[PDB]
RNA sequence: UUGACCUCAAAUCAGGUAGGACUACGCGCUGAACUUAAGCAUAUCAAUAAGCGCAGGAAAAGAAAAUAACCAUGAUUCCCUCAGUAACGGCGAGUGAAGCGGGAAAAGCUCAAAUUUGAAAUCUGGCAACAUUUCUUUUGUUGUCCGAGUUGUAAUUUCAAGAAGCUGCUUUGAGUGUAGACGAUCGGUCUAAGUUCCUUGGAACAGGACGUCAGAGAGGGUGAGAACCCCGUCUUUGGUCGAUUGGAUAUGCCAUAUAAAGCGCUUUCGAAGAGUCGAGUUGUUUGGGAAUGCAGCUCUAAAUGGGUGGUAAAUUUCAUCUAA
RNA sequence: UGAAAGUGAAUGCAGGUGGGAACGCCCUUGUGGCGUGCACCAUCGACCGACCCGGAAUGGAAGGGUUUGAGU
RNA sequence: GUGAAGAGUUUCU
């Protein structure tokens, strides 16, 4: 029974937990596999990125908003103005998600740019081997297997370092306007039910 | 749009844009073919009997016994309320 | 290690530290935390007081997220910035002060333990204290809020 | 009277097909109690054992009627984290998920709703010919006729759109054998070296002396502990076969290639799944709390409608998704 | 810290008092006196949160409190 | 489900 010191006991361990377990003797073999098949993959579509370029996205909720991510895939807006079609985005490793949109000049800019650069860095190999087309390249010689990180890398948000100290800034109150718009946004509500009172409820006094 | 992360219209300032139309949204809109053949198919179908009752209801003037009969029949007044409405667009329809 | 353990040491003692009278049986007291409120009262009511009941409201579907707000204390401020900043502005007169964004270091709210340097500074932070920014503005420093 | 159509039969009719087994893993149904609560009924054990149906090399899930509430994200699955947390609980014993974040892997699509209406443009079967083959064992092509099909088979579309019209734009799929190599492999071997001497012993594979090879001193065998006795071990090419336009000038050439897609202004448009959603109620289930999912029964929708937004209700906004 | 909305830690040498390790200095051979005072404990305050006050639409600044917190 | 009388725009015997 408990007498001992410490937390009291918590372990869920009263069903048949001993047939279920999951032990990982074979992380060293999966790892090995994984890695393998990467290799696989490498030599059968090279000089193809291993890695198709992915747009960069802020993560949603404010713990995660102040940095960036890779995405899964371009919007139809982004492919637009950085003159890809749609059905051919597919066809030379650049991703399509019909569901983001671009709420935002930046977010359109940024991706927008990383396409343009994926398209000056690529080498369109022409469909009938000796017969350059549209679209294609002259000097495919010089094709291999290059990692698209090592090209456009996702870069996080730069800083200014040091600025001057204005006077508008030396007057602000911080706390004082953190406090007045919690206030404004809390009582919004009862202002605006105020509101309706005061203009509605006068106009008895017309007639 | 203070940039703060408190009061009315919070949140980081950015370039706004207009975002463009998707079709998905378009749905429960009207189409003409649509209204047509309801029209068509109301005239073969009848009206069902609790619609009936309804509509009774509404031309004596009893406003609160359609209200909750027709919630009492769909379920939400919400919908009662998009019913009586219809139907009473029907009673005026053919006076 | 086996080698070392206890066991090794009661081969030969009949009871294996258990006692001839109390034995070692099979659960005597009742099994895990069972008997709080009865006859284990002496122990919850001295070691794990406030165990039993109800306090306060509950919360449906919390989500951690839109309250996530580490906090970071005026005494550290200047401890955020690389050694390079602070050799070029810390003690020096300069026409810029140095931009500490606190939310990039991981914090969403400047508190006002400790003290700084006279030394202004601009500090951009989600939220700050009372006497965070007092001390901020006495420093001949600001402090920005930010999203 | 016959014939047509419809509906319904029969045949050892012509050709097919299902069952049984394997159940580690997988998808469901049904479903305990021991046990824990120091008794015990809710609870727990457990959405477990037993019982029943049904699969594959994986299965299931899956391209949002999803998150969120952000500067927003973006099918599914799995891992780490969230978290023994929010929550449930004779709030007792006990139980207990999710969004974000990091990572593995990544891939996207098909229908139904449309008048082809200057042409059912679609499909199966029989018969015949002609090809084809892991294969006389496989798999098709064409012709013809008969059936199917307008109670609708094709074609453009699937909301991310898109279609019809106004106006401007470029142009592509298949056989032969080389080198580079690559799957089953091989007449499978160029692949190295002591079986000398002395002692003990039934036997040397032991000890000693003298040598050797080593990209081989892994292992096994042989009359006792053998790198050099035997098989092997290690190292490294040349004979085939087949996938052989998979890649190369893939050359050398087939002759695919004449009419189908891309963006581009303007319009008017833009069909979008019903006893289903939703509501009540009963049972069950869940961490899901004035119902999380499932099921019965009652009621039963709509067209900017409808779903979701984790406290019941009425109203007003906003966001997000687009079910059956 | 509070159930929560929230708010969030220096009057001062990061305080005072008592004991106190170690060190230094004076005696004069004692279990000495003097000065700093680590750790730790007891203790008087200050500071943050809750709560209870008066208290000159929204905010709670200065002033307080026998209290309260797994705080500074 | 389909029809007839009766009861102080209806559903009860
Ligand atoms: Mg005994
Ligand atoms: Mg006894
Ligand atoms: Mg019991
Ligand atoms: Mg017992
Ligand atoms: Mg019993
Ligand atoms: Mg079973
Ligand atoms: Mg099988
Ligand atoms: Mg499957
Ligand atoms: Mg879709
Ligand atoms: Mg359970
Ligand atoms: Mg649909
Ligand atoms: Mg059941």
């Amino acid at each position: 029974a408990i007498h001992v010191k410490g937390q009291l006991p918590n372990a869920h361990f009263h069903k048949d937990w001993q047939r279920y377990v999951k032990t990982w003797f074979n992380q060293p073999g999966r790892k090995l596999r994984r890695r393998q098949a990467r290799q696989t993959k490498a030599a059968k579509i090279a000089p193809r990125p291993v890695e198709a370029i992915r747009p960069a996205v802020k993560p949603p909720t404010i713990r995660y908003n102040m940095k960036v991510r890779a995405g899964r895939g371009f919007t139809l807006e982004e492919l637009k103005a950085a003159g890809v079609s749609r059905r051919v985005a597919s066809t030379i490793g650049i991703p399509v998600d019909h569901r983001r949109r671009n709420r935002s000049e930046e977010s359109l800019q940024r991706n927008v740019e990383r396409i343009k650069v994926y398209l000056a860095h690529l080498i369109v190999f022409p469909r009938k081997a000796g017969q350059p087309k549209k679209g294609d390249a002259t000097d495919v010689s010089g094709a291999e297997q290059t990692d698209v990180a090592a090209v456009l890398p996702i870069t996080q948000e730069a800083v200014e370092e040091a600025k001057p100290i204005t006077e508008e800034a030396k007057n602000f109150n911080a706390f004082s306007t953190l406090s007045n718009e919690r206030a404004y946004a809390r009582y919004a509500g009862a202002r605006a039910a105020f509101q309706k009172k005061r203009a509605e409820e006068a106009e008895a006094k017309k007639k | 749009a203070p940039g703060l992360v408190v009061g009315l219209n919070k949140g980081k300032t950015l370039t706004k844009r207009q975002l463009p139309e998707r079709p998905s949204r378009r749905k429960g809109h009207l189409s003409k073919r649509t209204a047509f053949v309801r029209s068509i198919v109301r005239e073969v179908a009848g009206f069902a009997p609790y619609e009936r009752r309804v509509m009774e209801l509404i031309r004596n003037s009893q406003d609160k016994r359609a209200r909750k009969l027709a919630k009492k029949r769909l379920g939400t007044l919400k919908r009662a309320k998009g019913k009586i409405e219809e139907l009473t667009s029907v009673i005026q329809s053919s006076r | 290690p086996t080698h070392t353990s206890k066991t090794r040491k009661l081969r030969g003692h009949v009871s294996a530290g258990h006692g001839r009278i109390g034995k070692h049986r099979k659960h005597p007291g009742g099994r895990g935390k069972a008997g709080g409120l009865q006859h284990l009262r002496s122990h919850f009511d001295k070691y794990h007081p406030g165990y039993f009941g109800k306090v306060g409201m509950r919360r449906f579907h919390l989500m951690k997220n839109p309250l996530w707000r580490p906090t970071v204390n005026l005494d550290r401020l200047w401890t955020l910035v690389p050694n390079e900043t602070r050799e070029k502005y810390l003690g020096k007169n300069t026409e810029v002060a140095p931009v500490i964004n606190v939310l990039q270091s991981g914090y969403g709210k400047v508190l006002g333990k400790g003290r700084l340097p006279d030394t202004p500074v601009i500090i951009q932070t989600r939220y700050v204290s009372r006497r965070a920014e007092e001390k901020i503005k006495q420093a001949g420093g600001v402090v920005e809020l930010i999203a």
